């Protein structure tokens, strides 16, 4: 004799989407700068994790197909652009350019890099024309026909970035709403998709910072103990390769000119920040990574990717490809002054059957830039006054594959990266959303006194 | 012992049975203003349709409650020792899972007519 | 594009007599007006100016406050008004218009008040005029 | 003051003649604003120099004036029966008023 | 199975037999905000007619007596003409103006009940 | 003896007025191209959507004193502002324009209705302009004084251009009610807009209502069942207007032979404005068909029923608009993107006592600066289209308005003419009606509470 | 007579409880002002629910006067029942309670939670 | 004995708590809807009849100083002030080089130079033209180039003008609680800015609040009942000010006696800019009236109040501000629709020692561009008022702060403030308090449930 039984509250739960809002510490919100991510209308986190590690309980994980990254694609971009809103469009600012080379402490590498440009310019008074002087980089200029334009004339009006807001990343949190629940997977050894044996929930997602990069991660979080390599089809060339350091390591780069910011006054309330005559000595900006650290975590990724690849092969390193110089340099941000880095003194070595050199990078600035890959969109940065030096470390690698004509003798292995969803999945990769369903019915020797 | 939110994931299902309350505390609590603003409407009316669909039923007030149905045997011929001591709530759902459906139906026609049954037979006897 | 005057007879010296001023085929309401008389055997003589709109009037020093110059642009005519005419007042005088137009700067037309017209400083159409003579 | 111009200036066909026409430097080299036309018997005059030392549309371009300093003057090249008639050089005065030269006559060999 | 709405036009002792189903329908740029004040409007009115029917003491059923009397000034047809040929639609129209008195009389009476049963069990 | 009870759930509603969200069809939500009418944000609807019959019951109906038509003409409105604000605003063509008249092969009743126009304009680059020509209708230029010419909107306000990539196609529209609401529908056939509707069946929500806009016609609308009728207000009245819905409808081809060519101008950075270059070609003047043998026994049955509130012995006669705007005494539409303004004088234009392959040709015209909601500084510039166009349509409605001076006679005239967008679709919503339902219900009956 | 909404706040503890129902009508009443004003509807609305569910829980369903199986420790109070009803107001009570509020609302959930599993046991075969 | 727990639903039990109050409009003010700038056509109409219930034996704290209330209304305010000023004109092009002459037609003494005659080329409907205009522009709002003029915004930000179709009437709006919060009302009038209320009643929401912006003065304000009342934070401290309200309200008449025509020029393509044409007749500057009789009274009865304080052998000596930018060292109001910056250097000028038609005139300017929120960047200028504007005010109040400082001197010195907007409406919801209603109430008594 069975008779049907409900209870409510159950452990239950069932896979889903949602929307998540964000969660942020009061150290931006007791300074108010003002960043790019509102941090103040941000909710505040909680005080501390309250994590739950659960036991008996296994739990698929897949990265590649999860929904939290999509989200957060498309909530960093919508938040990109609702900062640009409020500071000035560079509207008028498609003019004829006489621009002529620099020769006064010119070194040969940056023979003509950066050129002198002098154009007319509105002000207030809607019948008068000031005659300024700029100076942009070779990137930013092209000949009409000397006679030079911006690249983004025939693209779209070009905006520039508020000189108030910063571009410095800072951690987010992600907290499911109520109803709904977050479950993280706490095994070092697990890979990218599988089930996990340790399965834990927590409310609020660790601090996860945004930043953007191309052809290597810097900081971000690291693995334990061994380094992970994920891929959705390892036999597939078409499908990036993700790494991740268990040893970080060490880059420096700066930009050793000394430039200064000259304020040109235009129309009533808006201001256009323009490059000024450099002071001293003029050369490249490069970066520095120690080559002693650097081939000791070759030696290590190498291994790694021997047990895909049978330890018997040879793993060989190559450049980029080829494409622009979006994608066949290693992109980044350095203190409000964007860096487009030649990595191909890196991925240049091979391997068969197993003192501080401090190797340099050339590095290229721009002041006109697609941010997220889009057509029709600028954010012209202003120039930053004194020199820049930023010390960051590298926590992972993107790489890609090629070739593999019937010849397993020879792997070759090259950077690339196709979008900046890529990018943070290897900070969502232990996280999942799913959906609490308190309601089930079981049988029970029960019945209703009538 | 007190185990949170969701703690008895991987418990014995009889063992989770006495767990019931703590999930039910969870179930409700310019870019970033209108995103909040939707998960909360959507937590109401998640609560709300729970509710009222145990509400139906007779069991709006009670945490654990059973009705007057006979359990079929065609769902589940398993021992009734056997479900409470050797399984949990994840995998009971799966097992039960397409069945859910029909269950349902038929305590949302029952209540009604123990309704009307208590109704006629107060007025005279 | 073209200008007919009228008005002309013998008056004794002392009298007054009033000249009418046409003018069609083009915009009578923005364009400035001259005067001019002429006697055989001797050169132009310029008389008064007026503008578009009449905001102020210019008379020739040897005939300062002698000859009232005023226009009706809702007419579509010219008036020339003198008074106590003398002897040596005698000549042929022309209705005559002064060309004008927009100011070129920085790339845009810049017209005066009530969309008028900046003078060029040239007279390019001249009218036949009316000859008068004087008799005691 | 009316402007001081020759008596009479007589030139052989197809030569070069220069007429002179002064008045007071701030009227003439001030505002720079200075005409020349051209009359015949039992016709209006009509203009020659467009600008101070432009042509206007539908004249012969053998027409041509200079200025130097206070000095001004006209210059023909090539002349012709045609050419034969009166001259006249209109310009403005410091006080925005308008001023008519002596006049010179012109004789044709 | 007459689906939602369909005892319209049956009498309301057929009536009295469905209101199961009728009770789900209760609750299920420009198109965004619209459509959001309305989900809003329908979770609140849904509460409201809960609410009324939480402090008259039997939230939780479908069907519910009170202690109440009845007045014949309300209506002089017996349950023979009420439960048999006229219809719910019907029904509202004849007393729609008694619908706000009786409300109080049910919110006066409930409370009452409630300081019997605490005073009968605690001297007993 | 008697104790009052309370059931929750009886059906029961009352009139009210509440918001409706939007549907789209799952074939029309899978295009993946913009249009004017968003299909994104509008919830899927299920398919073959439950009716339910209401036996036994009466409802009255009333589609003239109905808020679901108010809702959609301002939820429309808001929908055309929401597209033609992304677009580029057309602002630096307040210019001076030298146009001359085109004249290579043109007919003669066409000449002068197209302007060879040359302009200056500006560039990418702000210092320099460049010179461009374009071909304008003489309904969008207007004199100053190789004549001066000037936009006619210049003078009253500057206003955007339609953006190419959405589209002016009226895709089915459902208006849902939401939870809480009922839709009452009238499945009556003889249902004149006014009274009890003894069929009266609910619905989850209506069907695909499609939001055409036209003047003195209704196209690609709904049909009666087997007879024609009439709806009005207040037949007394002349004031109001006359709906009319046919039983059954007539082809009409619209078709515009001139091959107009794009030729993009880049206006500035980021904006580019589509003009109109060389025609290849002859010159033709656009034009409609309607069959006359349709057209005429269509009348012949429409004129009979009408006869119904005059008696059998009235004279009534057609005739064409009483003039006055041009939007308003034409029959304005668009095809394919390009809106017209066709002229029906020769379709009412008879008339009737004590009662194969000709067809009737309308000339139309071309205009491309539009407002079309009867309002002051929101127009919109329609950019051309390349290639020739063709649209076949049907009519299934007729708006008509009476008048007359005389106090008694037995002569009777109607002529045609588009009051408002709201009778346009007012036609479609005559049998829906929106309810409130108040599951609160009280009864007496034998039940005493146990103590 | 009527006192109205907060009639009773200044009565006494019994008397309050006699008007307890005219409160609980109150809870639920039914672009700067727009969106706005729609927070006010949603705050209500949760608001509730939380007050709700959290009284459901304790087997208090629908009763506005109710009372658990719990003890009452005289650490929390020791003061005479008369003076509770007919002298303090319920403004001044909770202040004396505020701080051992947190942990009797957990005696309620567990309390409620051992009366469910009993019943069914109970009733199964006596 | 063996007591136990037991639960009540509904207790009147509060504190306070912050919540977004929402408005509540009068029926008359929501059926004109012509366009207020406050926007109440989207503010809900209010009750019918206001529902005060009193409580008794009940005693609440009290802080007018903290009260989240006002930076509430503070905070909407300027986002219904930015709201209004979007769909209507920007005066962007303005910014052009001006030649400005004095104006000597009929000018007085007073006004020797107070008006410039300022012409300048403005773009006509054409972007290839420009045309001569000139308009008549007050001194304040021009600034000499080295003549040469040009407008004081140009070179800090260009904003919108003020729109001419909406209204600047400070019409009453009520602020109110939602659902499980309730409003206190303090009725005790010896409250002076802190302390137990002994007569608290609650109320619906609030009552009518006009938001006027006044500085060193209330207008239109509330008035308390046979007393002077003197409220402040500390009177210690001579840094924070001192709110006074009058039993008695004095009458001020202002009144601008210059006859202007208003002109309109367009400066684009759908847009207007509105100036003033010329002035009809003579040339006198605006003033404003204060009987010597009513305001000496008024005077006599706060320094009685203000005496209690610093001691009653304290003398008090009054003087103007001292000194610093226009907005705060001058009376700022409007009257219309034209904005006035007035010199009360001649009421606040006495000293008092302890033992009728004078009508004190206060000459003053007008100013167009004003800065109202004290925010840089967002301007305003508003269009003149064709004819002559009178209008009367009630004045309620006054902002001093003391300017003491040395403890040697017996005399104090107190001059007029007005630097923080929120006192003009901190006068009026001192009286009000939010707080937030928990239901929720466990006792113990004597109860079992059965088993
Ligand atoms: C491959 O060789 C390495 C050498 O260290 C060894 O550790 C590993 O077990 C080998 N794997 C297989 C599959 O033979
Ligand atoms: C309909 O027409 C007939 C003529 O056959 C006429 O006798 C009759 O009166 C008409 N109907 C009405 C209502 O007048
Ligand atoms: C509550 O009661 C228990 C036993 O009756 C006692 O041990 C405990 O100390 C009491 N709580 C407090 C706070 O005193
Ligand atoms: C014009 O006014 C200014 C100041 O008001 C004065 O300095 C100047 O002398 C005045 N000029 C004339 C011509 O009145
Ligand atoms: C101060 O003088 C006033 C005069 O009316 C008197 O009422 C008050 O009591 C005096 N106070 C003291 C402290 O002397």
């Amino acid at each position: 004799n069975l008779w049907v039984t409900v209870y409510y509250g159950v452990p239950v739960w069932k896979d889903a989407e949602t929307t998540l809002f964000c969660a942020s510490d009061a150290k931006a919100y007791e300074t108010e700068k003002h960043n790019v991510w509102a941090t103040h209308a941000c909710v505040p986190t909680d005080p501390n994790p309250q994590e739950i590690h659960l036991e008996n309980v296994t739990e698929e994980f897949n990265m590649w197909k999860n929904n939290m990254v999509e989200q957060m694609h498309t909530d960093i971009i919508s938040l990109w652009d609702q900062s640009l809103k409020p500071c000035v469009k560079l509207t008028p600012l498609c003019v004829t350019l006489q621009c002529t080379n620099v020769t006064n402490n010119i070194t040969d590498d940056m023979r003509g890099e950066l050129k002198n440009c002098s154009f007319n310019m509105t002000t207030e008074l809607r019948d008068k024309k000031q005659k300024v002087y700029s100076l942009f980089y070779r990137l930013d200029v092209v000949q009409i026909n000397k006679e030079y334009r911006l690249i983004n004339c025939n693209t779209s009006a070009c905006t520039q970035a508020c000189p108030k807001v910063s571009f410095e990343p800072i951690p987010i949190h992600y907290c499911a709403p109520a109803g709904f629940a977050i479950l993280k997977c706490k095994d070092k050894k697990f890979n990218g998709t599988g089930p996990c044996p340790s399965v834990s929930t927590v409310q609020c997602t660790h601090g996860i910072k945004p930043v953007v990069s191309t052809q290597l991660l810097l900081n971000g979080s690291l693995a334990e103990e061994e380094v992970m390599i994920r891929s959705e089809n390892i036999t597939n060339n078409a499908k990036n390769i993700l790494v991740q350091f268990n040893t970080p390591v060490q880059i420096n780069c700066t930009r050793p000119n000394n430039n200064t910011r000259k304020s040109i006054r235009i129309g009533p309330g808006q201001a256009f920040y323009a490059t000024g005559d450099i002071i001293g000595d003029i050369r490249q900006a490069h970066c520095n990574v120690s080559k002693a650290t650097w081939n000791e975590t070759l030696g290590k990724v190498v291994k790694q990717l021997r047990k895909h690849f049978g330890n018997n092969t040879i793993i060989r390193f190559a450049n980029s490809s080829g494409g622009d110089l979006e994608v066949t340099t290693h992109s980044f941000n350095c203190g409000g002054e964007f860096f487009y880095c030649n990595t191909s003194g890196l991925f240049n070595s091979t391997w068969i059957s197993n003192s501080n050199d401090s190797i340099t990078l050339p590095c290229r600035i721009k002041q006109i830039i697609n941010m997220w890959q889009r057509i029709g969109q600028c954010m012209y940065a202003p120039p930053i006054q004194g020199v820049i030096r930023c010390v960051s470390n590298i926590t992972g690698l993107i790489l890609t594959r090629d070739g593999g004509s019937t010849n397993s003798t020879t792997e070759t292995f090259r950077p690339g990266g196709g979008d900046m969803r890529d990018n943070w999945r290897s900070e969502l990769y232990k996280y999942k959303v799913v959906k609490i369903e308190p309601l089930g019915v079981a049988p029970t020797r029960c019945k209703r006194r009538v | 012992v007190f185990l949170g939110f969701l703690g008895a994931a991987g418990s014995t299902m009889g063992a989770a049975s006495m767990t019931l309350t703590v999930q039910a505390r969870n179930l409700l609590s310019t870019v970033w203003g209108i995103k909040q603003l939707q998960a909360r409407v959507l937590a109401v009316e998640r609560y709300l349709r729970d509710q009222q669909l145990l509400g139906i039923w007779g069991c709006s007030g009670k945490l654990i409650c059973c009705t007057n149905v006979p359990w079929n045997s065609s769902w589940s011929n398993r021992n009734l020792s056997e479900i409470w001591d050797n399984m949990t709530w994840l995998q009971w759902d799966k097992e039960i899972s397409n069945y859910t459906q029909i269950i349902y139906g038929l305590l949302e026609e029952s209540q009604n007519q123990q309704e009307k049954n208590e109704q006629d037979l107060l007025a005279l006897d | 594009e073209r200008l007919v005057e009228s008005g002309g007879g013998v008056v004794q010296p002392g009298s007054s007599l009033r000249l009418s001023c046409a003018a069609s085929g083009f915009d009578f309401s923005r364009q400035g007006m001259h005067w001019v008389r002429q006697a055989p055997g001797q050169g132009l003589e310029w008389v008064a100016f007026i503008k578009y709109d009449g905001s102020e009037k210019y008379h020739a020093d040897s005939v300062w406050g002698r000859l009232s110059i005023s226009r009706d642009n809702s007419k579509d005519t010219l008036y020339l008004q003198m008074n106590s005419l003398r002897v040596e007042d005698t000549a042929t005088y022309f209705c005559v218009r002064e060309a004008g137009g927009p100011d070129y700067r920085n790339g845009y037309n810049y017209y005066d008040f009530d969309d008028g017209y900046y003078n060029y400083h040239y007279m390019d159409v001249w009218g036949k005029g009316t000859t008068v003579t004087v008799s005691s | 003051s009316a402007l001081t111009q020759p008596a009479s200036v007589s030139g052989s066909p197809g030569q070069s003649i220069t007429i002179s026409c002064q008045g007071t430097s701030n009227d003439v080299g001030g505002y720079e604003s200075v005409s020349w036309y051209q009359q015949h018997p039992g016709k209006a005059p009509k203009v020659v120099i467009y600008d101070v030392s432009k042509r206007p549309s539908g004249v012969s371009n053998r027409f041509s004036g200079s200025k130097s300093g206070n000095t001004a003057s006209l210059t023909i090249s090539g002349l012709q029966a045609e050419d034969e008639g009166d001259y006249y050089c209109k310009s403005l005065t410091s006080r925005s008023h308008r001023v008519f030269g002596t006049g010179t006559k012109l004789t044709v060999l």
